[PDB]
């Protein structure tokens, strides 16, 4: 079957792991346990197609080894939190990093605004839409806590790879 | 400061765990296995020996995890 290698990138504490684990195990991780390196594998059916998802959950805090997995990945989930302006601003650097490694401006990506269950919003939807538009990618809001948009974020990333 | 252990999981998955004072091998791999739909009491865990390629030494789940800091482990099915 088709195997999609997805890489989840973004600043620390935005909910990269919470999203991934919610997708894999339908469980919300309430605690904050910073990631070093975590890979997950899941067999799913996306649009009538039996898919094998290989997902790499990366470290937000520093750490290099980034270039290594950025060459492997076919699709990138760029995550920020809507209650974390700085994390949203860091997205550009992640995009540039992916752009350099793959030497392309046509890398399958999806911009993800997480923690949409919170009312402490400092990043407006329109702002993120503009950022995504400049990259040529979709923008999706999610909540790993309420499962909102989670499947949609990942499945959209698969469908973006299919276009490329 | 780096008190970590690289672990190769079944189905070609992998994780790096953090080790803290008093943790057993079971206590530091508990979460990583659960979220991937695996029970510890269904898997054998091994240490991959230095200076070789395939050298595999079986461990006990109640082993102090501090003893394995900086090492690479492998979890398999039974
Ligand atoms: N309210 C709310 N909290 C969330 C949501 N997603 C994650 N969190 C919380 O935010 C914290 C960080 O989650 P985590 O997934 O570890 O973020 P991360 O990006 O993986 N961190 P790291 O880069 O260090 O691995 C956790 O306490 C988690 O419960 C969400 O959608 N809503
Ligand atoms: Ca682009
Ligand atoms: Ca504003
Ligand atoms: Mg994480």
């Amino acid at each position: 079957m088709t195997e999609y290698k997805l890489v989840v990138v973004g600043a620390g504490g935005v909910g990269k792991s919470a999203l991934t684990i919610q997708l894999i195990q339908n469980h919300f991780v309430d605690e904050y346990d910073p990631t070093i390196e975590d890979s997950y594998r899941k067999q799913v059916v996306i649009d009538g197609e039996t898919c094998l998802l290989d997902i790499l959950d990366t470290a937000g805090q520093e750490e290099a080894m980034r270039d290594q997995y950025m060459r492997t990945g076919e699709g990138f989930l760029c995550v920020f939190a809507i209650n974390n302006t700085k994390s949203f601003e860091d997205i550009h650097q992640y995009r540039e990093q992916i752009k350099r490694v793959k030497d392309s401006d046509d890398v399958p990506m999806v911009l993800v605004g997480n923690k949409c269950d919170l009312a402490a919003r400092t990043v407006e939807s329109r702002q993120a839409q503009d950022l995504a538009r400049s990259y040529g990618i979709p923008y999706i809001e999610t909540s790993a806590k309420t499962r909102q948009g989670v499947e949609d974020a990942f499945y959209t990333l698969v469908r973006e790879i299919r276009q490329h | 400061t780096s008190n970590t252990i690289r672990v190769f999981l079944p189905n070609k998955q992998r994780t790096v765990v953090n080790v803290r004072n008093g943790m057993s091998l079971h206590d530091c791999l508990m979460k990583a296995l659960k979220v991937r739909g695996l029970q510890p009491e269904c898997c054998a865990v091994f240490r991959l020996l230095h200076e070789h390629k395939g050298k595999k030494a079986r461990l006990d789940w109640n082993t102090d995890a501090a003893s394995l800091i900086g090492e690479e482990l492998q979890v398999d099915f039974l």
